[PDB]
RNA sequence: AUCUGUUUGGUGGAACCUGAUUAGAGGAAACUCAAAGAGUGCUAUGGUAUGGUGACGGAGUGCGCUGGUCAAGAGUGUAAAAGCUUU
RNA sequence: GCGAUGAUCACCCAUGGGUGGGUACAAAUGGCAGUCUGACAAGU
RNA sequence: GAGUCCCAUAACCUUUGUACCCAGUGAGAAA
């Protein structure tokens, strides 16, 4: 299970890559996408020129978690709830927290690259 | 009281320096000064298992 | 126990009253525990034994106080000075202590003051600490009036004039089962008593 | 609209009257979330109107176990048809909050005229008056309510379990824990009624060693005598007599004190062997198997060090401790003792057929030997 | 309710009876009563099997309320005779218990046959 | 709770109205403590009507979605049933009345060939409909005389109307220029008020069910409410996350403003601002 | 087992440690003079003369709540004077541990399911008379709604799935505002198919979803395998 | 032992260095006088305040209102029905 | 004509004794083990 | 002047009399 930023699915639609298909064929296994409250509202503040990246977050595939503190900070959000848990692959594009999830231990990183996603932090994908 | 401490002040000092009784126990780095209230009790093993603990 | 012998059952006790137990106040109490309670019904083949332990344990205080009147008689026709001065029971654990009566009567005063206190007394003159002033006499009635360091000094007072009936009492042949040494002595306690209680270390 | 609240609670039946409704779209917010705790603002939602209290305990559980199962009991259906209005059943019912939604049935098929509501809005209506309590009755009930409810939750859990006080060996520990007490006081006692009555003649303890036996004679023969017929309870008797002929030992107080001694020792060696009566007994009707298969007093000192009856059930086999071929029995003896345990403790109301069976098998095995 | 209540069916009963021989192959199985007593006051134990028609029943009712204690799963199978014979013994058992160990072969096998007798229990 | 008791996917187009009935059947008995209706038309030709398990009453213990389907062979845009007699009635390309028992449309009530839309009911007076053209056009109709009974035609068009639901004769238009208009129904050649402070074009207007305010949603990504008797806006709700308020209804708590935007979002306000919602005793509330 | 030691008071109210060779978790014992399920007692003779007042030794192997105790906890909400709804008292094991923790003046609902367990429940809860055993089943809490009234803090015990509607529907009935919720969940109970760290991050985010903010979590990990305590409060109004 | 000189424990606290603080650092008393903080308790209850300024009250009548029952109407259904609905 | 409802697992002589180490109970005019000080104080 | 109410109403040791010994395991046992 896959925690999504905002520049992450910038990048996906820029670089036309299906979210739930994209994940299941980087990592070759079943991904299940989260969207936290704090994500969907960072895609609803950024306008309407993201209204094609805010209605391919609202999918039925990409289910979603609902964060309960004040604001609307992400990353803040989704370091907090990795580092409590360590069940989580965070897919990210932002180079600041790509800093900080690959500074905490044990986190896999998600993020796409050239045409497709990669992952680094997991050590088994063959 | 001072007059009870003064009867269990070598205990204590037994407990405090526990981590130099056995060279094979190695406890974990508490300071462990005397705490203001204490009492001095003794284990009552049951009379259900024998020979073990006894 | 008598109340468990009177009543029984806690409906029991819904319908029935007492005051000859369980003083004038406490009878509310006991009926509103009755009327909400987290106690179970007992049967009546084990509220049998109930009762008999119940009135077992009654037979057993009276047998307590009848041997305690048995106590009074002896020693009031043993040592009664004694018992003129410092109560039977006292004194009877003091002869008890000591062995016989004319062993008692042979140690001095200051004995009879520290009689009980024994390890506290050894060990506080083994290394050189402050001895006892109470021992078994502390439970004498006259020490049980005075008041403070006092207490110490009629516990003195007491074995003195304790020493002096109780050597009557264990050494006179024409001895008359009266209680005239010990009232005497007692007189003099109480007045010695009164004496040092009217003082006060405050100034007025 | 939530016109009416019903609040059950162990002292009684409580109706409420709702004064103003709470808010139904702001009812997660902060402020209507905690006007709820603040007792200030409470008491202007809910007023009391009724409070039928119960009759008793009886009653109490009798309405614990119906509002337990979601049923209308008597003492409801005359608390809501005294307290709600006769509405229509057709068109604008009277609205009453509960907070059992399997209860509303059974409140709309005794009364048609009434829809029941637990939802949140009425959940937290319910929750504020349980919150508050005593405040809200405006001191009209007998009883502490935290009191009523420990003797109602007591009674409503020895009911649903079928706790009986029949079968229940705390009764057998505390008869051993005190019979062993009073055995060591039967001596002690005694022996000091011999020890005083050794100086009369000190050799009643040489004859009669038995301490019940000796007593009983000593409290009627207190003197010589001759006439020695009913002191056979005579071999033994003719020699007392003689001895009493040849009095070799030394009051009147210190003996009547002494007489008085030995008739506590009589009430106490016969209030002994009522308790052991009692205990066998009372060892048949809890645990027959066990006293089939090793005896009353050997199976109650047994389940005693035990602890209870489940604790020795539960034990393993091979760590019982009962009281070469004579070191085997006892391992033989001690697991079907065990199985007997086990069976006589989690059977309902045991029979003594499978304790009959263990001991035509543990016979059967030490006859083997 | 019976006394014997969380009986298996006959799919269940030859699941957990393979799954008992393998362990009794493999040296996993305790088995009689006091044995899985013993197994189960020391915790390592996986679940309980007890047999649902021995002469008496409440001979092995007493495991029950230890595994509720220790939240150990217990199932009843309604054969002592095919339970012993599947246990690989010339007698018949009334109660085994599978004995925990994580250098098992047979591990996915008995995490099956639990996860089926716990959504039965 | 703000959650949904259910979804449907109900039409395969825009869902273009929908509304909500206690349907009076003749057979069947409507069971209005436990089952919601709602009905709904769409520009794929259908008119579909649900019934929701609604959890508010604990009186019972089932077959919830689409129990029937009324057809046109046009497209709907818009519905509003009435509020008694299972009677609606949808706009499209030409207005038809409907009832819950037929299959098919009662009448026709349609002025000219232009099509409709938008539709209110009247809340008091019930039989009193009014409905919004796309030739600038709005038009009154009776169901007495079973006909339309007067319209007018306006410089831009009329994107919605409310009722005045306290006074029975008066409604408020919401329209293109980006103002609302509040107009009377015994005499429309003059509004009695006009409501001024939007920006774009104003996309639904509703009113308190105190009859005393309105709310006012337009095109400009922004809600208004207005004083009934004033002409200005009383009070601005916006918010960098709402975007083109195409829906506003005022609760019948008088008290919240649900407001659906374009992004997905429906959002609850205070109509009060500065108004909280515990109760208050009586030294708070003086 | 016949060594002396000396008792000191814990950083949690109610609850003390035994200092010797090895150190000891120790309460106060509210029937003194027995063991409930064979733990080793401490008397102590505390100054009419000195009374012996007696300790028990609780065991974390067999005790979830000590095992979360000597893990350590930032706050238990058991105190000593509190009300403790215990769901899923399995037998009186560690509800004597929580009833004399919590005191004279203070109550413990055990409530359980099972009957056998409820019979030793009732004969441990004559001894111990802050102890209500409630025997129902805690899925339905309003089938005892009428013996409970206005727990301060509930600890959950059991071992079902649905878990976190039992502690919701309970706490909602009987919980008052930010009480205490102190929860053990057992990975391999709730579901095994997935790893623990996913069904702990789930049941968080159902706890938090039925509006119990968590606080802390422990994973008790040397006395047990993929087991956790969550330790929340019943925020009621504003996680945020 | 006019042997020994290490350790442990108490007393003592030079020089340097580090940290904090500074109208030097405290202490004792209380049915003392003030300044503030936190928590708890208490029906803490007018959602628009008594049944009534002879302008009023009470009694009775008439209108109004509530509930069930029966009958009639109407719809729907049908061979006829029955049933169901009915602001 | 078996068994998991449990098989199995200190010194001297040609079942019986001799010699003692621990267990509990009770006793002891057995032991530890030795019964404080000694002339002022209170008041006016 | 002066440490008992905190078990000298006691604790421990020694001797003397009375009753015993010197749990786990887990598939074998018999011929
Ligand atoms: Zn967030």
């Amino acid at each position: 299970q896959v925690l999504i930023d905002t520049n992450f699915i910038n990048f996906s639609i820029q670089k036309k890559v299906d979210i739930v298909r994209g994940m299941m064929d980087c990592l070759l296994a079943k991904c299940n996408p989260l969207i936290t409250d704090c994500v969907m509202a960072e895609l609803e503040k950024l306008g309407p020129k993201y209204r094609i990246a805010l209605k391919l977050a609202r999918d039925p595939r990409i289910k979603r978690l609902s964060c309960s503190h004040k604001g609307t900070y992400a990353d803040d959000c989704l370091v907090h709830r990795v580092l409590q848990h360590k069940c989580y692959i965070v897919a990210t594009n932002d180079a600041g927290l790509k800093q900080r999830i690959r500074k905490i231990p044990g986190i896999p990183l998600m993020s796409v690259g050239g045409h497709a996603y990669v992952i680094e932090k997991l050590p088994d994908v063959f | 009281d001072d007059n009870m401490r003064r009867e269990v002040q070598r205990d204590l000092l037994l407990i405090k320096h526990r981590a130099a009784l056995d060279p094979k126990r190695h406890y974990k780095k508490q300071r462990w000064e005397v705490p203001e209230r204490f009492a001095i009790g003794t284990i009552i093993e049951d009379k259900s298992e024998f020979y073990s603990s006894r | 126990a008598r109340i468990i012998l009177t009543m029984g059952i806690r409906s029991k006790a819904s319908e029935t009253d007492l005051s000859e137990i369980l003083p004038e106040e406490i009878e509310e109490r006991v009926k509103t525990a009755a009327e909400v309670s987290m106690g179970t019904e007992i049967t009546q083949t084990d509220l049998d034994n109930i009762n008999a332990l119940a009135e077992q344990i009654v037979e057993f205080a009276a047998y307590r106080e009848q041997l305690s009147n048995y106590l009074s008689a002896r020693m009031k026709a043993i040592a009664p000075n004694l018992t003129q001065l410092v109560g039977e029971l006292v004194g009877a654990r003091l002869i008890a202590h000591s062995g016989s009566l004319i062993s008692l009567a042979k140690s001095p005063a200051s004995t009879i003051q520290i009689l009980g206190a024994e390890k506290a007394l050894f060990r506080a003159l083994k290394t050189k600490h402050d001895t006892p002033k109470y021992g078994l006499l502390y439970h004498a009635s006259l020490v049980g009036q005075a008041t403070g360091k006092n207490k110490g000094k009629i516990a003195r007072v007491l074995a003195a004039k304790a020493a002096v009936s109780l050597r009557y009492d264990a050494l006179a042949e024409d001895r008359d089962d009266s209680g005239d040494i010990g009232l005497e002595s007692r007189a003099k306690v109480e007045n010695r008593l009164s004496q040092l209680e009217g003082r006060d270390l405050r100034t007025t | 609209p939530i016109e009416y609240l019903l609040f059950e609670e162990p002292t009684g039946y409580a109706v409420f009257k709702v004064k103003l409704q709470q808010d139904d779209i702001g009812s997660r917010l902060k402020e209507v979330q905690e006007q709820i705790n603040d007792f200030g603002a409470f008491t202007k939602l809910i007023e009391l109107v009724s409070f039928a209290p119960f009759k008793g305990a009886a009653e109490a559980l009798e309405n614990a176990n119906d509002i337990s199962e979601g049923l209308v009991s008597e003492s409801l259906k005359a608390i809501l048809d005294l307290n709600l209005p006769k509405a229509s059943s057709k068109k604008k019912n009277i609205t009453l909050a509960i907070s059992d939604k399997n209860l509303g049935p059974s409140i709309k098929e005794e009364f048609p005229y009434v829809d029941c509501i637990s939802n949140e809005l009425a959940q937290d209506l319910i929750r504020g008056v349980r919150l508050h309590g005593e405040k809200l009755f405006k001191g009209l009930q007998s009883g502490d309510l935290e009191r009523a409810q420990l003797g109602l939750g007591h009674a409503y859990s020895r009911a649903k379990v079928k706790f009986s006080v029949q079968k229940n060996d705390n009764h057998i520990i505390q008869a051993i824990a005190l019979l062993d007490q009073l055995d060591k006081d039967i001596n002690t006692f005694a022996m000091r009624v011999k020890e005083w009555y050794g100086w009369h003649f000190p050799e009643l303890a040489k004859l009669v060693p038995d301490n019940y036996t000796f007593a009983k004679l000593v409290l009627f023969i207190k003197d010589k005598a001759d006439d020695s017929l009913h002191d056979l309870a005579n071999e033994d008797s003719g020699i007392a007599q003689r001895v009493i002929d040849n009095a070799r030992i030394s009051s009147e107080t210190d003996m009547e004190n002494v007489c008085v001694f030995a008739q506590r020792v009589a009430s106490l060696a016969d209030y002994r062997r009522q308790l052991y009566d009692y205990l066998c007994e009372k060892m048949h009707t809890v645990a027959p198997n066990l006293s089939e298969l090793i005896g009353e007093v050997i199976g109650a000192r047994l389940i005693s060090h035990a602890g209870s009856l489940t604790n020795l059930s539960k034990q393993a086999a091979s760590t019982v401790q009962i009281l070469k071929n004579k070191g085997r029995i006892s391992r033989y003896l001690a697991n079907k003792c065990s199985m007997a345990s086990r069976i006589d403790n989690y059977s309902e109301e045991p029979s003594n057929v499978f304790g009959s069976v263990l001991k035509k098998q543990v016979e059967q095995r030490l006859e083997f030997y | 309710n019976p006394k014997a209540f969380p009986l298996a069916d006959a799919a269940l009963t030859q699941q957990i009876l393979d799954v008992v021989q393998q362990a009794a192959n493999l040296r996993q199985l305790k088995k009689g009563a006091n044995e899985a007593t013993k197994t189960l006051n020391r915790g390592i134990s996986e679940f309980i099997i007890m047999a649902a028609d021995c002469e008496p029943i409440e001979i092995l009712l007493h495991l029950p309320l230890l595994c509720e204690d220790k939240n150990v799963p217990y199932v009843f199978v309604p054969s002592r005779v095919a339970l012993g014979r599947a246990c690989g013994v010339s007698r018949p058992v009334i109660a085994a218990s599978i004995t925990t160990n994580d250098a098992s072969a047979i591990k996915t096998q008995i995490y099956a046959v639990k996860d089926k007798i716990e959504t039965l229990l | 709770t703000r959650e949904e008791f259910v979804s449907f996917k109900a039409h395969y187009g825009l869902v273009t109205g929908l509304c909500v009935t206690q349907p009076r059947f003749h057979d069947k008995k409507p069971d209005l403590k436990s089952q919601n209706f709602m009905l709904s038309c769409s520009d794929d030709k259908t008119v579909k009507l649900w019934s929701i398990n609604v959890d508010d009453y604990s009186n019972k213990n089932n077959e919830e979605g689409l129990i029937r389907t009324f057809d046109g062979e046009s497209a709907f845009q818009g519905i509003d049933s009435h509020r008694e007699n299972s009677t609606f009635a949808t706009g499209g390309a030409k207005i038809h009345l409907w009832d819950v028992n037929r299959l098919k449309p009662v009448s026709d009530l349609s002025w000219g060939a232009d099509n409709i839309t938008s539709l209110k009911f009247n809340q008091n007076e019930t039989d009193i409909l009014a409905s919004t053209g796309s030739d600038n056009s709005i038009v009154l109709y009776d169901l007495r005389t079973n006909s339309p009974t007067q319209k007018i035609v306006q410089t831009m068009r009329t994107n919605a109307i409310c009722w005045n639901p306290m006074e029975a004769f008066n409604f408020v238009t919401a329209n293109e220029d980006h103002n609302a208009y509040y107009y009377d129904m015994r005499n429309l050649s003059r509004s009695l008020n006009v409501f001024k402070d939007h920006v774009s074009a104003v996309m639904d207007v509703d009113f308190s069910p105190t009859g005393d305010e309105i709310v006012t949603g337009s095109y400009d990504k922004s809600i208004r409410i207005y004083k009934t008797n004033h002409g200005h806006s009383r009070e601005i709700y916006h918010t960098k996350r709402m975007q083109h308020v195409f829906q506003v209804k005022y609760s019948m708590d008088s008290k919240y403003i649900i407001s659906g935007s374009d992004d997905g979002n429906v959002r609850l306000w205070r109509s009060k601002a500065w108004e909280r919602s515990n109760v208050k005793t009586t030294r708070e509330k003086n | 087992g016949g060594a002396k030691v000396v008792i000191e008071p814990h950083r949690h109210a109610g609850v003390y440690i035994a200092r010797g060779k090895e150190d000891l978790l120790v309460t106060k014992n509210m029937a003194p003079g027995e063991s409930v399920y064979g733990e080793k007692r401490i008397s102590v003779e505390e100054p009419v003369p000195p009374t012996k007042v007696e300790y028990r030794v609780w065991n974390p192997f067999r005790s979830k709540l000590a095992a979360g105790i000597m893990g350590g906890l930032d706050e238990l909400f058991i105190a000593p004077g509190k009300k403790v709804l215990y769901l899923g008292a399995a037998s009186g094991t560690s509800v004597s541990h929580v009833s004399d923790v919590v005191g004279p003046e203070g109550v413990v609902y055990a409530v359980e399911f099972s009957h056998r367990p409820g019979r030793e429940l009732i004969s441990m809860a004559k001894k111990r008379p802050n102890i209500i055993p409630i025997i129902e089943d805690a899925r339905h809490p309003q089938k005892y709604r009428m013996l409970i009234g206005m727990v301060d803090c509930v600890f959950a015990d059991v071992a079902q799935p649905d878990q976190a509607r039992i502690i919701a529907l309970n706490s909602h009935m009987f919980l008052k505002d930010q009480g205490g919720v102190v929860i053990s969940i057992k990975a391999n109970c709730i579901d095994s198919t997935v790893d623990a760290e996913t069904v702990f991050a789930r049941e968080v985010q159902k706890l938090r979803e039925e509006r119990i903010k968590p606080l802390e979590q422990l994973t008790l990990e040397p006395y047990e395998r993929d087991h956790c305590i969550v330790v929340g409060r019943y925020m009621r109004s504003g996680l945020k």
